[PDB]
Parts: structure tokens; C-alpha cells; sequence
């Protein structure tokens, strides 16, 4: 009864919040991604600095 | 996520910094280049004189 109760009303939290988070999860990890390519830029650039 | 905008900024900075000074250092660089052209191509002019003069003298 709690597995059919609380996974359904989690199922809706999840689903209620992946349509607004996987959105921004999207601009959050896309700009992560970001981070790790400016790093990349800023070690080559200080060793030929 | 306005906190990862703002973290990512900063790294572009440090990118354009360091852009900065390596272009200074090369562009220091260049001018001694060009000097050390002019002083070699000058030696060699001279030389080119003192090869072709010993055996007009000769």
C-alpha cells in the first residue's frame, strides 16, 4: 500500500519537477562542461605564458 | 545556477589575462628579432666586402 501511494506521488513529484529540472539541469551540466574547457584553455595558456 | 555563471566569468578573465601577456612577451621579442637582423645582414655585407677586396689587392 505505501509502495503504490508513495512511489506514485513521487513518480508525479519527480515527473512535476524533470520538466522543470532536467531543463535546468541541462543549462546547469552544458556549463559545467563549460568549466572544464576554460580550465583546459587556462593551463595551456599559462604554460606558454 | 546563477552561481555557475558566475564562476564560469571568472575563468574567461584569467583566460584573456593570460592571453594578454604572452602576446607582450612575443611582442618584446620581435623587436630584438628585427635588431639582431640588421646587425647579422650588416656583418654580412661587410664580410662579402673584405672576401672580394683581399683579392682585387692579391
Amino acid at each position: 500500500t505505501s509502495m503504490k501511494i508513495q512511489f506514485k506521488t513521487a513518480m508525479p513529484p519527480t515527473e512535476v519537477l524533470l520538466e522543470s529540472i532536467q531543463s535546468k539541469v541541462e543549462s546547469i551540466e552544458q556549463l559545467q562542461r563549460k568549466l572544464q574547457h576554460v580550465q583546459p584553455l587556462e593551463q595551456q595558456n599559462n604554460e606558454m605564458c | 545556477d546563477s552561481y555557475l555563471k558566475h564562476q564560469e566569468i571568472v575563468l574567461d578573465t584569467l583566460l584573456p589575462q593570460t592571453v594578454s601577456n604572452q602576446w607582450r612577451i612575443n611582442n618584446d621579442y620581435i623587436r630584438q628579432t628585427c635588431t639582431i637582423v640588421e646587425e647579422m645582414n650588416i656583418q654580412q655585407r661587410k664580410q662579402i666586402n673584405d672576401l672580394e677586396i683581399y683579392r682585387k689587392r692579391l
